């Protein structure tokens, strides 16, 4: 406590990456979730 | 009065096809179930003749005219 | 202020940023930085679309990792925009621990579970419709930045957002919004109060004031139209950076504002008529628009059908 | 009554109000500003200001202006978005000599208003 002037600088490192992949998942939802998904088959 | 009149297909199909024979009104407005008041002034002859040549809809009746 | 910023700013690193500044962005933060290290607040009248939002990210960022200031952050947003501000602070600096405070009871009771540690969060993203009835959590908290998105919902100070947010125990406070005006000029005094209550502290009274004499250089009253105005543009100097798109993106399209009106069928004629030659004011200028628009919005032609 | 006028002439659309949720008006925003069928995009004037992107026109017709502006230029906004292609043409019908007239007077006088208060060169400069 009041004592991470540099372990919070280096600790970020990982909520850095977590919150990337975190990210990078809602990007890839929502670009799946853009789709058309339209079939015109002609039966 | 029974009558079922059709205004055309809704407005919000117009981009589904690319060009069609219906038409296109939009959406009706206010509740699906509205009443409303009309203030008729007729004279006694239209009920005369309404009641001697009758009239209506779907009655082979219709027949007589 | 002004003469010693000036002097402040006869230029920062955006360290600790995924992506990276436009020149001009990297000017504001430059500004808003230089006026953060001063001790004073300030507004970021950018307009919309020069991206005011990733400047407030990288000026969290630049604070977080030079000056240290890894406190919590609060920024209250529209509730339509807490998802963008999210992902935009994930999408430029991922660093900060993001708390995402919103929901129904429950879950904000979940969400605020153990948000009392130290480095639980940095950066706390919430909305008005929610921070409005939940200031007795917020208030007694020790924010470091106090970040408002879209300021003109406080655009006055009879809306029950000024003063729920008036009194929040905060270090410095940030204000963007692209349009501080056009709705009269105590809109500014609202925005400025919140931000510098000690150089605004005179009442509405004071900048009323200001305003009364400013309108009447709009209309027929007295129109000095000078002095006046360059004293308010001093007044606001220091305090608000404003930019417009159309220099810097010039490259944008031209836009043309064109006027045309029209006459008024007789069937608009004759209610207007009735409805000028009749309830209050504001009723009547109410009808009225309703008319111009179209009369069918009163009584649409009745549908005839035999008895 | 827009919509019934529109129909009479043959016009395709997709309508815009707030009681449409978040998720139809994105919907329906991909789908104007993608297709290039439909002609006209009806929608309010004090709809949702922010996320608008409506790129897909190059013109705007305002027909219940507002008496404050502000609201207005968000939706101009909505079109002149950065990266449009061509010119916006905008315009601003009016019944005349009507409480409209009234309406348009008020809101030139506070853009003016606005304009000679802020537009004062507040740039980073001086
Ligand atoms: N320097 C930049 N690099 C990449 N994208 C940018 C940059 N500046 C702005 N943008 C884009 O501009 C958009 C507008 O963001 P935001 O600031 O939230 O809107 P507003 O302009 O209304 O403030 C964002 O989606 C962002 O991707």
């Amino acid at each position: 406590p009041l004592t991470q002037e540099e372990l919070l600088r280096e600790a970020k490192i990982t909520e850095e990456l977590n919150l990337r992949s975190l990210e990078t998942y809602e990007r890839l939802e929502a670009d799946k979730k853009k789709q058309v998904h339209k079939k015109r088959k002609c039966p | 009065s029974g009558a079922v009149k059709r205004q055309g297909r809704c407005d919000t199909y117009a981009t589904e096809f690319d060009l069609e024979a219906e038409e296109y009104v939009p959406l009706p407005k206010g509740d699906v179930h509205k009443k409303k008041e009309i203030i008729q002034d007729v004279t006694l002859h239209d009920l005369d003749v309404a009641n001697a040549r009758p009239q209506g809809g779907q009655d082979i009746l219709s027949m007589m005219g | 202020y002004s003469d010693l910023l000036s002097q402040s700013l006869n230029t920062p690193i955006p360290l600790l940023l995924r992506g990276q500044l436009r020149e001009y962005q990297h000017i504001g933060l430059d500004w808003l930085v230089t006026m953060y290290e001063k001790k004073l607040n300030g507004i970021l009248a950018d307009e919309m679309g020069l991206g005011k939002t990733i400047q407030t990210i990288s000026l969290l960022a630049h604070l977080a990792c030079e000056k240290g200031n890894w406190g919590p952050h609060l920024i209250i947003v529209p509730t339509s925009v807490m998802l963008n501000w999210e992902m935009e602070l994930k999408r430029w600096c991922p660093s900060f621990k993001i708390l995402t405070y919103y929901g129904a009871q429950k879950e904000r009771k979940l969400k605020r579970q153990g948000w009392t540690k130290p480095n639980a969060f940095h950066v706390c993203i919430t909305s008005y419709k929610l921070v409005l009835q939940d200031h007795q959590a917020f208030r007694r908290k020790n924010w470091r930045y106090l970040i408002l998105d879209e300021a003109q919902n406080i655009k006055n100070f009879k809306s029950q957002r000024w003063q729920s947010l008036l009194n929040f125990n905060s270090q410095r406070r940030l204000l963007l919004t692209g349009t501080p005006l056009q709705n009269s000029l105590m809109e500014l005094w609202s925005l400025m109060h919140f931000l510098m209550p000690h150089v605004f502290q005179s009442h509405r009274e004071f900048k009323e004031w200001f305003s009364n004499p400013l309108t009447g250089m709009i209309e027929g009253s007295q129109e000095y139209n000078e002095g006046l105005v360059k004293r308010l543009h001093k007044v606001l100097r220091p305090f608000l950076l404003r930019r417009v798109k159309v220099d810097v993106e010039k490259q944008m399209p031209k836009k043309y504002e064109h006027v045309i009106r029209c006459r008024l069928s007789k069937r608009q004629r004759c209610l207007y008529d009735d409805f000028m030659a009749q309830m209050s004011v504001i009723n009547i200028l109410m009808q009225l628009r309703k008319v111009c628009n179209h009369p069918n919005l009163f009584d649409p032609r009745p549908v005839t059908s035999p008895f | 009554v827009l919509e019934q006028f529109l129909t009479y002439h043959g016009h395709l659309y997709l309508r815009l109000d707030g009681s449409t949720r978040v998720e139809q008006r994105q919907a329906l925003m991909e789908r104007f500003n993608a297709d290039k069928r439909i002609f006209c995009f009806i929608l309010s004037t004090r709809s949702g200001g922010v996320g608008v992107n409506l790129t897909g026109a190059d013109t705007v017709v305002f027909y219940d202006s507002d008496w404050n502006p502000t609201m207005d230029a968000q939706a101009q906004d909505r079109c002149h978005r950065i990266g449009q292609t061509r010119d916006v043409h905008i315009y601003r019908l009016i019944s005349e000599r009507t409480v409209e007239e009234n309406i348009l007077k008020k809101a030139n006088q506070k853009r003016m208003l606005g304009d000679m208060a802020i537009e004062g060169g507040n740039f980073t400069t001086a």
